[PDB]
């Protein structure tokens, strides 16, 4: 489990944005993604990241779902 | 690379037989370390006005790094 903590560098232009997406079939609108984990940065539509480090979390057992073991 | 410690450093580091990355602002000298130092390919080449040798340097680096950084 990896929650975010620090990007090193994040890059947004809604311009570009409007321009980079488009229209499927569907009707819906999407766009394509791309991460590059030897360079460490995923981009999409207009939206660039870079060194987006993310990390470890404790999962925290909730004992409203301990199991009847019979 | 272009300039005075920095041809040296190449030099240097290339008498000890060494993967050489340099960054240069001129298109001209590409040409001049080019010439100089035949040991050095194209991908030895990234720029220095900008950030863009970071991604440079992480591609044929295969995401590992360098190992001194002048």
């Amino acid at each position: 489990l990896y929650l975010p903590t620090r990007f090193t560098s994040i890059r947004i232009d809604p311009v570009t944005h409007r321009q980079k997406l488009y229209t499927l079939q569907d009707t819906t609108q999407a766009a394509d993604v791309v991460v590059d984990r030897n360079l460490n940065t995923v981009v999409a539509g207009g939206a660039l990241f870079l060194g987006a480090h993310s990390s470890v979390a404790p999962r925290r057992p909730q004992e409203h779902l301990k199991p009847i073991l019979e | 690379g272009s300039g005075g410690v920095g041809q040296a450093a190449i030099a240097i580091a290339l008498s000890r037989g060494c993967r050489v990355f340099t960054t240069v602002g001129s298109a001209e000298k590409r040409a001049y370390l080019q010439a100089r130092f035949p040991q050095l390919d194209e991908t030895c080449f990234a720029n220095s006005r900008d950030t863009s040798f970071e991604q440079h340097v992480l591609r044929h680096t295969a995401g590992k790094g360098v190992d001194l950084v002048l």
